[PDB]
C-alpha cells in the first residue's frame, strides 16, 4: 500500500510535471535551433552569438526562448522525428532501438508539438503508430517472461515502455507468488538490508 | 622425475635399458634421435583423407608410463625445452593448423647425462658442470651424481662381481633380490590395486628442512631448490 | 489491489461444512451463523471453513459446482463461445485453490476439478489477452467484459489500463 | 522443374492493387514518371519503393514482403501492362518487365548470419560484402527450332528451380519433331540471358564473439549480373529460396538456400554550394584539412599533411611515346612502438574509397596479388583476385611492413613501380591492374630507432625498395615533457568521451543488423575543424578535379629540386633519409598536383609547389 | 496393420495427459502446472519450445519413460504431437497474424549420469544415451525439409506433405509412378520430381562433439562424435563450449562392406558453464556493492597459491578487463589488458595461467613451444568436401572475447611472435591468403608466462635478462618480473601451507569463507563484462596524466644515466594501460566512472611494472 511512487510522468500531456525527474531528464536533452536575434555576451557559452548561428540547446531552454512567431529562436526537429526515420517506424515498428533514439522517445516527441511545426500532425500519428505497433510485443514479451533474464526483451524499449515492461512483470509475478502460496508470508520490508 | 649424471661406463644407460624391460608403456629415446615436436606431438596430413590431424608423441603415448631419455645433455635446446610442460603440468598444448587442444602427458621422465666434458669435476658443483639450466633442472625430483673414482678394494669386488656377471649370464647390501617375473606383478598391482593416502607427515621437520636446504643452496649455487622439493619429498614418501 | 486481496474477497464467499463440534449460533457483525451440530452441515464463510478445517474441527464438502461433468461442460462451452461465459462463481479460482489445497481429502476427484478448472483459467486468459489487443489496434475508447472475474481482471488490467492512458494521451496531444 | 501454379482470383486481385499502385498520374505522378524514364533509358527493370507502396497500400504491401514470388509475378505483369499502356511498341522488345525493391523492410533487414529457414519465400535485404564472383553465363530461356523437313518453327520456353516462371514451361532441349524430323536451333529468334552467382559475406565487425564471418550464395540476372565485385559492401534485395535436389531415385533433405536477387545497391561514395563556398572562403584549406584529419590522433601534422596527398592522388600521365607516370603517392612510415601507425593506417582504412588492409605476417604473395581457385558453379580453375588488385584506384594499407617476407615483398616491386601484377596461372597469362597508393607502416630493426646508428641501418629495408615510397617519415617516441603533457591531455580527453545516444555505465555493444532502409535515414565544420561526413564528400569531388601544372610553379619546382640536388650533395651520409632522385622530382610534382586538388584550383600554383618542396624537405632531410 | 496406428493414438494421449496433469509444488505450499504454464509462455513469446525432464515423466508414468528410453525417435513424435496439441488448447484463441497453430521443439533432459563417448558400443544403437564432451566444430545454419511433395513429370500426378524422416536419413523418391494405370509411357525411370515451392523446411546444424580430456584412455588421442542439431538447438553452442549432450545414437542412412557411420541426433544440450538468472543477477549487485570486493576477489585468484598478491590482483584487472570504445572518427580503442609474468621457476606462473584459463568465462591455454603463428591467429585450407580455401580460427579466435594464456611465452619461435602484435593491440586478424582476403576480431586479452634469459634472473646482468623486443614488451599492459626469494620464515610459512594443502586431499572439498567459488567468481566477471563499460572522472584523469609525465621523466633519466635503451619501453600504450587497469577497477565495483582511488591503485599496480623497468 504504503510504499513508495515517484511523480509520475506528464511528458505525453500538454506539459510535463513540474517535480518528475523522467521529465526533467528528458527536458535536458538537447534540439536544434537558429537563433533569430543575436545575443551579446551569449558567446561566452554558445562576445555576441550572431544572429542566425545554428546551435543546439536543450528542449527546457529552447521552450523558454521559443515564442509563436521566433523571436529569439527558430526549432528544428531532431532527425529521428522527421519525415525520413517517420518511415522506418511506419515500416515496422518493432525493430527499432527506442533506447538508443530516446530513452525518452514518445516524451520528448510528445513536447516537439508545442514548437507549432507544420508536420506535428504527421509526428503525434507517427508516434501514435509507433505506440500500436509496438503494444503486442511489449504485452507478450512482459506477461510471459518469467523468473528469466529480461534484458533481451527490455533492451530496445524507451522509458515509458520499460514502465509498462515493469507493471506487467510485477502483474505476472504477483498471480505466480499467489499461486505457489507465498504471497501468504509476512515479511520484513527491503529495508532490512541495512 | 629421474635424471642420472655423470662419468663415462657407469651404467646409466644399463639402468635406463632396465627401466624399459621391466616398466609397461616404457619409451626409449636418445639426444638427437629425439625432436620436440616427436617427444610431444605432432601434426600432419591424414594419410588418405588429407585433413590436418594431431598426432601423439612419445610423452603422449609414455602418459601412465615412463619415459627414458638417453644423452640427455646432447639434445639440442629446443627439442629438450618442449619437455617442459610435459615433466610439470602433466600436458602437452598444441595450437597448430586450426587444432587447438591439451593431450594428458602424465608420465615419469628418467634421464641419462654427462657434465662438461665428459668427466665429473669434484673441483665444481653439479650447477657449474652440468650445462643444464635452472628450469630443467628444478623439474627433476631425484637428481644422482654417479662417479668413477680410483678406490682399489671396491674396483677388485667389483671386478669380481662383474666377471661372475658374465659367467653366469653365459649362453650355457646383503639382501637378496625378488625374480624379476615377480617384481613385475607386484609392481602392477602395487600401482593399479593401491593408492597410498596422507595423513599426516609431521610438517615442522619438513618444513625447517626446506627452509635452510634453500639457505644452503643460495649459498653454494649447486642446485636450486624453488618450491618443487617440498612436493618431491611428499610425492617419494607415497 | 493485490491478489492476496482478491483472495480476500473470495473468502467471503460461503461454503457448507460438517463440524465434529457442538456450538450455538453465532452473531457475527457481518451476519449470524450457526447452530453448529455435529454430524450435520451447516454454511459458512470460506475463511471460517478453512480455519477450522486447518483445526481439524469440520469436514469441507465440495461446492455444487465441484462436479467433473458439470465442470467438463462448461469447460467446453467456455472453449467453445468467443466472449466469456458466465461463471460457476465470481471467485472460481480461488475458491478451487483454497479449497482443494486445504481439504484435497474431502474433495474426490481433486485432481480432474483442478485440470478443469485450469482448463478454463488458460481459456478465459488467452480471450482476455484477445481482448487487450484488439482494443488497442482498433482504438477502441471502451469495452464490454462482462462474466470476467475480479482475479482474472486483476491479473492483467494494471497493465492494460496504464497502456490505454498512454494510448488516449498519444492520439489526444494535439487538442490545443 | 520451375512450374508452379498459382490461384488466378488472387493473382488478378494483387495484379490490380499493383497496376493501381503504378498508374499515378492523379497524385504526384512519382511512377508514372519513373516507367516514362524506364522507357526513355532503353531500361527494363523499374525499381519501386515499398514505402510508397505501404502509403497506398499496405495489406499489399505486407503481403508482398511475406509472399514474394506469387505477388512479384503479379506486380511485373501489372508493370508489363502499365508500360504498354504508355507506349505499346516498347513493351514488345522484352520478354518481361522486372520489379526491384528499396525502402525499408522491417524484419526483413538481416545479415547472412541471421537469414535463417524462416525466411524462406520472402523479401529479404541482406546486407554484407562480396567475397566471390563467377563468370557470367548465358542462360536459355525461350528457343526456337525450325524443323527442315516440316517447314515450321516451334518455340519452347524453360524454366528451372531458381527460375519459377507460373507459366507453363520445359525443361530438356528439344532435338526431333513430332514426325521425328530433325530439328535445328534459330539461335538469332532464341533469347538467352545473362546469369551470374555471387556469395555475399557477413561484415566481420558485426560477427559474435568467437565466429567466423557466414555466407549467402545470391544469384544475379539479366541487368544486375556485373552490378558487384568482390570486395563490395553491399545490400541486396531478393527472394530467399532453397533449391530441392535428387541424386539417381534418393533426396538428401538438406536442400541448399540462394537469394535470387532483384535488385542491388552499392554502399559507397554517395549539393556544390557548400564545398564552392568552402573552397573561396578557407585560407589554406590544405591545412584545416589535414589537421582535421585523424583528430584522435595528436601531433604528426606533416604525416597527417602528407596523407592528405595520399588520398586526393596525383595525376596520372600517360606520353606520346607510351611511357607513363603514376598519378598515386606511396607513403612509407617508419617509427618506434606506440606512435600511431597502425591507428593512422586504420583510420585511411575507415575513411578512403576502396581501403584494402593488409600486414606483414597475416598475408601471402599469392593473397596480395591473385589465386587460383575452381569455380564451384562449374569446376573450372579461374583466377580470383588478390588484395593489391582489389584496392586498385584505391589505397593499400600495410601494417607491420618489415614482418613481411621478401618473397611477398616481390610482388609489391612489380605493383608499386608499374600499377600492375603480371601473373602466369590457370589457363591464362595477364597483366591485371594494381594502381594503387601504398601505405605502410613499420617498426625500426632492434623495435626502437637508434641514435647511435644510420637512418639506413635502422631501416631494415633495402634501397631498391626504399626508391618506391615517395615520403618516407621517421617517427620516434621523444620522450619531451611538453609533448608528453599535451599527448597526454589529447588521449585522456579522448578516453574520457562517451557517445549521445548511450548511457554512462554503457559497455560497448556487440554488431547487429541496425540498417533498416536501403538508403541512409538521417540524410561544413564540426559540432573550426573540419567535420569528417563533410570532408569525405570533399575529396571525393576533389579528387577528379585533374589539375594542369602552370609554368611558374614548375620554375620554382626546378629551382627547389636543384637545390635540394646540391644539399643531397652537401649531406653527410649519416644526415639524410634518401638520396634525391629524378622520382624526388615526380614526388614534387604529385604532391603539388595533390596540393592543387585540395584547393580545387584546377592549375598548380606557387602556393601549391611551397607546400610540396616544404613536405618534401621534411621527409628527406632527417635523421 | 491400424493396430498400429490405435497403439500411437493412445500413447499419444498419454503424453497429452502428462503435458496436461503434471504438476509440482505440495499442498501446505501450493501447486504449478509446470508444462502447460512453460508451454503457455513460451508460446506467447513466439519460442515454440519446450524441455521436459524424464524424470517428471517417469513419475508420472514409467512406460512413456521405458519407452522414450528403448525406441526414443517413434516416441518423441507422439510427444511433440501431443505438445502441439496442448498448446493448441492452452492459448486458444489467438489474436490476428496469430491463428495458424506452430509446431513444438520437444527437448529433453534427465539427472541420469552420463556415459562416455567410448561407452557407445552397437548394444545401444537407436537408444536415448546422454554423454558429455567439447564442441570441437560447429558447421553453418543450413535447411533441413520435413514436408515436401514430388510431381510426375507425365501425368503431373501429386503426392502432397510427405513426412521426411529426421536426422541425418534422406527420402527414397518412388521407382514407378503411383496409384495410376500403367499407360504409355509405363515410367521414366525417376518419375517424379520435388515441387520447389512446397517445401517446408528447418534450421540444422552438425557439430562435432570431442571426448572430454579426463575421459581419454592413457597414450589414446580424444574421440570424436557427430552431432546433428535442429531447430533451436542450432547456434545455441560454439567451439569450446563443455557440454552434455541427450540424443539418439544413429546411423546415417544416406574401409568395409557393412560399415555405416553414426553419429547422435541432439534433443538436448546442457552447456555445463548469455543470461543470469534474476537471483544470480540480484547477488552480483550485492557482491558488486560490498566495499572490500576488490581483496575478497583477489583473495579469490589462485587460493591454493600462497603469496603473490600484486599479481593475483592484477589478474583480477586482466580477467574483469578495461572498456573498449570507439571515437567519433571510427578509431577503435583496446579495452582488454595484456599481462606478462617474466622470471625465475617453480614461482607458480603455470599454476596461474592454469587458474586463469579455467576461471575466466571464455579462455584458452596453448604452450608457446607447441604454437605456431596460423595456429595461434587464423589459418588456411582446402576442404575435401568442396575444392575451396576456407578459415579456422586458432587461439586468438577461439578466445575472442576471454584471454589466451600462452604458457611458455619465451619458448616460441619468433617470426610466430610477431604474428600477435596486430591482435594484441588492434585485436583484429587480418588474413590475405589463397585469394580470401578478409579481418577477423581477436578481442582477447594475452596473459604470458615466461623465464628469464638464464633461467633465474641473475641480478647483476640487468637488461641482459630479456630477449623479447619493445614491440612486443610495449602491447603488456603489466610485466611482473618474479624473483624467488629465499627468506627463511617466507619458505617455513610456503612449507606448512604446501604440506597442509597436500594433506587436506581428502577433507570432502567444504565451502570457505570470505572468498568466491572460481563457478561463481566466472559469472560473476561475465555480468559486469557484459553489464559495466566505466570511464574516467576529470579529476581522476589529471590525476593520471601529471602521474604519467611524472614516469615519463623518470624513464628517460634513468636510460640517459645508464647510456643504453631498457628492454621495458614506457610508451602511451602504457598510459593508456593504467586508464584500462582503472576501468577494470570500477568495473569490479560496477561503478560508472573510475575515481582517484581506482586511478591510485591502478598506478600502484602500473608501478611495479615500472620497477621491473627501472
Ligand atoms: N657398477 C657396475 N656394475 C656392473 N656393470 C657395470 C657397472 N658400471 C659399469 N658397468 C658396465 O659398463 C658398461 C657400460 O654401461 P653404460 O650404461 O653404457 O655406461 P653409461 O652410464 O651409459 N656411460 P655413457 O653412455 O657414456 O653415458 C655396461 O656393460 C655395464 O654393465
Ligand atoms: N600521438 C598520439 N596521440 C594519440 N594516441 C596515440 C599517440 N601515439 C600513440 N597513441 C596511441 O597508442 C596506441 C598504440 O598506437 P599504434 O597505432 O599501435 O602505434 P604504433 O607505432 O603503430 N604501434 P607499433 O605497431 O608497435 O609500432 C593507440 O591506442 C594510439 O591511439
Ligand atoms: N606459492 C606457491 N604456492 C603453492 N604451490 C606453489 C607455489 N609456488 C610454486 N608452487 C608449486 O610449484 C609447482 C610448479 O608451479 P608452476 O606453476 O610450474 O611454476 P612456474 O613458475 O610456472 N615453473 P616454470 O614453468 O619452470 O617457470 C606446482 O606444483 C605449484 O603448485
Ligand atoms: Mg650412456
Ligand atoms: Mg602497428
Ligand atoms: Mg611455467
Ligand atoms: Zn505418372
Amino acid at each position: 500500500s504504503e510504499a513508495y511512487f515517484r511523480v509520475e510522468s506528464g511528458a505525453l500531456g500538454p506539459e510535463e510535471n513540474f517535480l518528475s525527474l523522467d521529465d526533467i531528464l528528458m527536458s535536458h536533452e538537447k534540439l536544434p535551433v537558429r537563433t533569430e536575434t543575436a545575443m551579446p555576451r551569449l558567446g561566452a557559452f554558445f562576445n555576441a552569438v550572431p544572429q542566425g548561428s545554428k546551435l543546439e540547446l536543450p528542449l527546457w531552454l529552447a521552450k523558454g526562448l521559443f515564442d509563436n512567431k521566433r523571436r529569439i529562436l527558430s526549432v528544428e526537429l531532431p532527425k529521428i522525428y522527421q519525415e525520413g526515420w517517420r518511415t522506418v517506424f511506419s515500416a515496422d515498428p518493432n525493430v527499432v532501438d527506442l533506447h538508443k533514439m530516446g530513452p525518452h522517445f514518445y516524451g520528448f516527441g510528445s513536447q516537439l508539438l508545442h514548437f507549432d511545426s507544420p508536420e506535428n500532425a504527421d509526428i503525434s500519428q507517427s508516434l501514435l503508430q509507433t505506440f500500436i505497433g509496438r503494444f503486442r510485443r511489449i504485452m507478450d514479451s512482459s506477461q510471459n517472461a518469467y523468473n528469466e533474464d529480461t534484458s533481451a526483451l527490455v533492451a530496445r524499449l524507451d522509458e515509458m515502455e520499460r514502465g509498462l515492461f515493469q507493471t506487467g512483470q510485477k502483474g505476472l509475478n504477483d498471480f505466480q507468488c499467489w499461486e505457489k502460496g507465498q504471497a501468504s508470508q509476512i515479511t520484513a520490508s527491503n529495508l532490512v538490508q541495512n | 622425475n629421474v635424471l642420472l649424471c655423470g662419468d663415462p661406463g657407469t651404467a646409466k644407460s644399463q639402468f635406463l635399458k632396465y627401466i624399459e624391460k621391466v616398466s609397461s608403456r616404457a619409451i626409449f629415446t636418445t639426444g638427437q634421435g629425439a625432436s620436440a615436436v616427436g617427444l610431444t606431438a605432432y601434426v600432419q596430413r591424414h594419410p588418405v583423407s588429407r585433413e590436418w590431424t594431431l598426432e601423439a608423441g612419445a610423452l603422449v603415448l609414455a602418459d601412465r608410463g615412463v619415459c627414458l631419455i638417453d644423452e640427455f645433455d646432447k639434445m639440442n635446446d629446443q627439442d629438450r625445452t618442449s619437455i617442459h610442460e610435459a615433466m610439470e603440468q602433466q600436458s602437452i598444448s598444441i595450437s597448430k593448423a586450426g587444432i587447438v587442444t591439451s593431450l594428458q602427458a602424465r608420465c615419469t621422465v628418467i634421464a641419462a647425462a654427462n657434465p662438461i666434458g665428459g668427466r665429473y669435476d669434484p673441483s665444481l658443483t653439479f650447477s657449474e658442470n652440468v650445462d643444464l639450466t635452472e628450469p630443467i633442472i628444478s623439474r627433476f625430483d631425484i637428481l644422482c651424481v654417479v662417479r668413477d673414482t680410483v678406490d682399489p678394494v671396491q674396483d677388485e669386488m667389483l671386478a669380481r662381481f662383474v666377471v661372475g656377471s658374465h659367467v653366469r649370464h653365459h649362453p650355457s647390501y646383503g639382501v637378496e633380490p625378488l625374480p624379476q617375473e615377480v617384481l613385475k606383478k607386484y609392481i602392477i598391482y602395487a600401482k593399479e590395486r593401491v593408492h597410498p593416502k596422507l595423513n599426516q607427515m609431521d610438517q615442522d621437520k619438513v618444513a625447517k628442512m626446506y627452509s635452510d636446504l634453500r639457505k644452503e643452496s643460495m649459498a653454494t649455487g649447486s642446485i636450486p631448490i624453488t618450491v618443487r622439493h617440498i612436493e618431491s619429498m611428499i610425492r617419494m614418501a607415497e | 489491489m493485490d491478489a492476496a486481496e482478491v483472495e480476500f474477497l473470495a473468502e467471503k464467499e460461503l461454503v457448507t461444512i460438517i463440524p465434529n463440534f457442538s456450538l450455538d449460533k453465532i452473531y457475527l457483525i457481518g451476519g449470524d451463523l450457526g447452530p453448529f451440530n455435529p454430524g450435520l452441515p451447516v454454511e459458512v464463510p470460506l475463511w471460517l471453513a478453512i480455519n477450522l478445517k486447518q483445526r481439524q474441527k469440520c469436514r469441507l464438502l465440495p461446492p455444487e459446482w465441484m462436479d467433473v461433468e458439470k465442470l467438463e461442460k462448461m469447460r467446453d462451452h467456455e472453449r467453445k463461445e468467443e466472449t466469456f461465459t458466465p461463471m460457476p462463481s465470481p471467485y472460481y479460482m480461488e475458491l478451487t485453490k483454497l479449497l482443494l489445497n486445504h481439504a484435497s481429502d474431502n474433495i474426490p476427484k481433486a485432481d480432474e476439478i483442478r485440470t478443469l478448472v485450469k482448463d478454463m483459467w488458460d481459456t478465459r486468459i488467452a480471450k482476455l489477452r484477445v481482448s487487450a489487443d484488439s482494443f488497442v489496434r482498433q482504438q477502441e475508447a471502451h469495452a464490454k467484459l462482462d462474466n470476467l472475474t475480479l482475479m482474472e481482471i486483476n491479473t492483467s488490467g494494471t497493465f492494460l489500463t496504464q497502456a490505454l492512458n498512454h494510448m488516449y494521451k498519444l492520439r489526444t496531444n494535439l487538442q490545443p | 522443374a520451375g512450374t508452379v501454379v498459382l490461384d488466378d482470383v488472387e493473382l488478378r486481385e494483387a495484379q490490380r492493387d499493383y497496376l493501381d499502385f503504378l498508374d499515378d498520374e492523379e497524385d504526384q505522378g512519382i511512377y508514372q514518371s519513373k516507367v516514362r524514364e524506364l522507357i526513355s533509358d532503353n531500361q527494363y527493370r523499374l525499381i519501386v519503393n515499398v514505402n510508397d507502396l505501404r502509403r497506398k497500400n499496405e495489406k499489399r504491401a505486407n503481403r508482398l514482403l511475406n509472399n514474394a514470388f506469387e505477388e512479384l509475378v503479379a506486380f511485373q505483369r501489372a508493370l508489363k501492362d502499365f508500360v504498354a499502356s504508355i507506349d505499346a511498341t516498347y513493351a514488345k522488345q522484352y520478354e518481361e518487365f522486372y520489379v526491384g525493391l528499396e525502402g525499408s523492410f522491417g524484419s526483413k533487414h538481416v545479415s547472412p548470419r541471421t537469414l535463417t529457414s524462416c525466411f524462406l519465400s520472402c523479401v529479404v535485404c541482406v546486407e554484407g560484402i562480396v567475397t566471390k564472383c563467377s563468370l557470367v553465363r548465358p542462360k536459355v530461356v525461350r528457343s526456337v527450332h525450325y524443323c527442315p523437313a516440316t517447314k515450321k518453327t516451334i518455340e519452347r520456353r524453360y524454366s528451372d528451380l531458381t527460375t519459377l516462371v507460373a507459366f507453363p514451361s520445359s525443361s530438356v532441349y528439344p532435338t526431333k519433331d513430332e514426325e521425328n524430323n530433325p530439328l535445328e536451333t534459330e539461335y538469332g529468334l532464341s533469347v538467352y540471358k545473362d546469369h551470374q552467382t555471387i556469395t555475399i559475406q557477413e561484415m566481420p565487425e558485426k560477427a559474435p564473439a568467437g565466429q567466423l564471418p557466414r555466407s549467402v550464395d545470391v544469384i544475379l540476372d539479366d541487368d544486375l549480373v556485373d552490378k558487384a565485385k568482390p570486395g563490395d559492401r553491399v545490400q541486396v534485395v531478393g527472394t530467399y529460396r532453397c533449391l530441392p535436389g535428387k541424386k539417381g531415385g534418393y533426396t538428401s533433405g538438406t536442400f541448399r538456400t540462394v537469394l535470387i536477387a532483384c535488385n542491388v545497391k552499392q554502399m559507397s561514395k554517395d549539393i556544390a554550394k557548400i564545398k564552392k563556398f568552402s573552397k573561396t572562403r578557407s585560407k589554406d584549406i590544405f591545412d584545416q584539412l589535414a589537421k582535421s584529419l585523424a583528430p584522435s590522433i595528436h601531433g604528426h601534422d606533416y604525416v597527417k599533411k602528407a596523407i592528405l596527398c595520399l588520398l586526393l592522388g596525383g595525376v596520372e600521365r600517360d606520353l606520346e611515346n607510351g611511357s607513363h607516370i603514376r598519378g598515386d603517392i606511396n607513403i612509407l612510415l617508419i617509427g618506434d612502438p606506440s606512435v600511431a601507425k597502425s591507428q593512422l593506417l586504420r583510420y585511411v582504412l575507415c575513411t578512403a574509397p576502396r581501403a584494402i588492409p593488409t600486414t606483414g605476417r597475416g598475408s601471402s604473395g599469392v593473397g596480395l596479388t591473385a589465386a587460383v581457385t575452381t569455380d564451384q558453379e562449374t569446376g573450372e580453375r579461374r583466377l580470383e583476385a588478390g588484395a593489391m588488385v582489389l584496392a586498385d584506384r584505391g589505397v593499400v594499407c600495410i601494417d607491420e611492413f618489415d614482418k613481411m617476407s621478401d618473397m611477398d615483398r616481390t610482388a609489391i616491386h612489380e605493383v608499386m613501380e608499374q600499377g600492375r601484377v603480371t601473373i602466369a596461372k590457370a589457363g591464362i597469362h595477364a597483366r591485371l591492374n594494381a594502381r594503387c597508393s601504398v601505405l605502410a607502416a613499420a617498426n625500426p630493426v632492434y623495435g626502437r630507432y637508434d641514435q647511435y646508428k644510420t637512418p639506413m641501418e635502422n631501416i631494415g629495408l633495402q634501397d631498391s625498395l626504399l626508391s618506391r615510397f615517395d615520403l618516407l617519415f621517421i617517427m620516434l617516441d621523444q620522450m619531451d615533457p611538453e609533448q608528453d603533457r599535451e599527448i597526454s591531455d589529447h588521449v585522456l580527453r579522448m578516453h574520457r568521451y562517451r557517445a549521445p545516444g548511450e548511457q554512462d555505465g554503457d559497455a560497448m555493444p556487440l554488431g547487429s543488423a541496425v540498417d533498416i532502409l536501403a538508403t541512409d535515414d538521417p540524410n561544413l565544420h564540426g559540432t573550426k575543424m573540419v567535420s569528417a561526413a563533410f570532408m569525405k564528400k570533399y575529396i571525393h569531388v576533389a579528387k577528379i578535379i585533374k589539375p594542369v601544372l602552370t609554368q611558374e610553379s614548375a620554375t620554382y619546382i626546378a629551382e627547389e629540386y636543384s637545390r635540394l640536388r646540391s644539399q643531397d650533395s652537401m649531406s653527410s651520409d649519416t644526415a639524410r633519409t634518401s638520396p634525391v632522385t629524378a622520382r624526388t622530382l615526380e614526388t614534387l610534382i604529385r604532391l603539388a598536383t595533390a596540393h592543387a586538388k585540395a584547393r580545387m584550383s584546377k592549375t598548380v600554383d606557387l602556393q601549391d609547389a611551397e607546400e610540396a618542396v616544404e613536405l618534401v624537405q621534411y621527409a628527406y632531410f632527417k635523421k | 496393420a491400424d493396430e498400429g496406428q490405435a497403439r500411437k493414438s493412445q500413447l499419444q494421449r498419454r503424453f497429452k495427459e502428462f503435458l496436461r496433469q503434471y504438476r509440482v509444488g505440495t499442498d501446505r505450499t501450493g501447486f504449478t502446472f509446470k508444462y502447460r504454464d512453460e508451454l503457455k509462455r513460451h508460446y506467447n513469446l513466439g519460442e515454440y519450445w519446450i524441455e521436459v525432464e524424464m524424470e517428471d515423466l517417469a513419475s508420472f508414468d514409467e512406460d512413456l519413460a521405458d519407452y522414450l528410453y528403448k525406441q526414443p525417435a517413434e516416441h518423441l513424435q507422439l510427444l511433440e504431437e501431443a505438445a502441439k496439441e496442448v498448446a493448441d488448447e492452452v492459448t486458444r484463441p489467438r489474436p490476428s497474424g496469430e491463428e495458424v497453430l506452430q509446431d513444438i521443439q520437444v527437448m529433453l533432459k534427465s539427472d541420469a549420469s552420463p556415459s562416455s563417448i567410448r561407452s557407445l558400443k552397437s548394444d545401444m544403437m537407436s537408444h536415448l544415451v546422454k554423454i558429455p564432451g567439447i564442441i570441437i566444430a560447429a558447421s553453418a545454419v543450413r535447411a533441413k525439409a520435413t514436408r515436401i511433395s514430388i510431381q510426375c513429370r507425365s501425368c503431373r500426378n501429386t503426392l502432397t506433405n510427405i513426412a521426411m524422416r529426421p536426422g541425418l536419413e534422406g527420402y527414397a523418391l518412388p521407382r514407378k509412378c503411383n496409384t495410376d494405370q500403367a499407360g504409355r509411357p509405363k515410367c521414366p525411370l525417376d518419375p517424379y520430381f520435388i515441387m520447389p515451392d512446397k517445401c517446408k523446411c528447418v534450421d540444422f546444424q552438425t557439430l562435432k562433439l570431442q571426448e572430454l580430456p579426463d575421459a581419454v584412455p592413457h597414450g589414446e588421442m580424444p574421440r570424436h562424435m557427430q552431432l546433428y542439431c535442429d531447430r533451436y538447438l542450432c547456434d545455441k553452442v560454439v567451439p569450446g563450449n563443455r557440454v552434455t549432450i541427450m540424443g539418439i545414437y544413429s546411423i546415417k542412412k544416406f574401409v568395409g562392406v557393412g560399415i555405416r557411420s553414426s553419429y547422435i541426433r541432439v534433443l538436448g544440450i546442457q552447456v555445463d558453464t548469455g543470461a543470469v538468472s534474476p537471483q544470480e543477477e540480484e547477488e552480483f549487485r550485492r557482491l558488486a556493492a560490498l566495499p572490500n570486493v576488490y581483496e575478497v576477489i583477489s583473495k579469490s585468484i589462485a587460493p591454493s597459491i600462497f603469496g603473490g598478491t600484486d599479481m593475483k590482483k592484477a589478474i583480477a584487472c586482466l580477467l574483469f578487463g578495461g572498456s573498449r570504445k570507439r571515437l567519433p572518427d571510427g578509431l577503435t580503442r583496446r579495452g582488454d589488458i595484456n599481462l606478462l609474468m617474466l622470471g625465475d621457476p617453480g614461482t607458480a606462473k603455470s599454476q596461474l595461467l592454469k587458474f586463469v584459463e579455467k576461471c575466466s568465462p571464455i579462455g584458452v591455454y596453448t604452450s608457446g613451444k607447441g604454437s605456431s603463428a596460423a595456429g595461434l591467429t587464423a589459418s588456411v585450407m582446402r576442404d575435401p568436401s568442396s575444392r575451396n580455401f576456407i578459415m579456422e580460427g586458432g587461439a586468438m579466435v577461439l578466445a575472442d572475447g576471454g584471454v589466451v594464456c600462452i604458457d611458455e611465452f619465451d619458448k616460441m619461435r619468433e617470426d610466430d611472435r610477431v604474428a600477435i602484435h596486430e591482435a594484441m593491440e588492434q585485436q583484429t586478424i587480418s588474413i590475405a591468403k589463397a585469394g580470401i582476403t578478409t579481418t577477423l576480431n581477436s578481442r582477447c586479452s594475452v596473459l604470458a608466462a615466461a623465464n628469464s634469459v638464464f633461467g633465474r634472473w641473475d641480478e647483476t646482468k640487468g637488461e641482459d635478462n630479456i630477449d623479447f623486443m619493445p614491440t612486443i614488451l610495449s602491447r603488456f599492459d603489466m610485466i611482473f618480473i618474479v624473483k624467488d626469494e629465499h627468506n627463511e620464515e617466507r619458505d617455513v610459512m610456503l612449507a606448512k601451507h604446501v604440506i597442509t594443502l597436500h594433506v587436506s586431499a581428502l577433507t570432502q572439498t567444504q565451502a570457505v569463507e570470505g572468498e568466491i567459488d572460481l563457478a561463481k567468481l566466472k559469472k560473476f566477471i561475465a555480468y559486469c563484462r557484459v553489464k559495466c563499460g566505466p570511464r574516467l572522472s576529470a579529476e581522476a584523469a589529471e590525476k593520471l596524466k601529471n602521474r604519467y609525465i611524472i614516469m615519463r621523466s623518470g624513464a628517460r633519466q634513468h636510460e640517459r644515466d645508464s647510456d643504453r635503451r631498457s628492454s621495458i619501453p614506457i610508451t602511451v600504450r602504457q598510459l593508456e594501460a593504467i586508464v584500462r587497469i582503472a576501468e577494470a577497477l570500477s568495473k569490479m565495483k560496477l561503478q560508472p566512472f573510475a575515481t582517484e582511488a581506482d586511478v591510485e591503485e591502478a598506478l600502484r599496480l602500473f608501478q611495479v611494472s615500472t620497477l621491473d623497468a627501472a
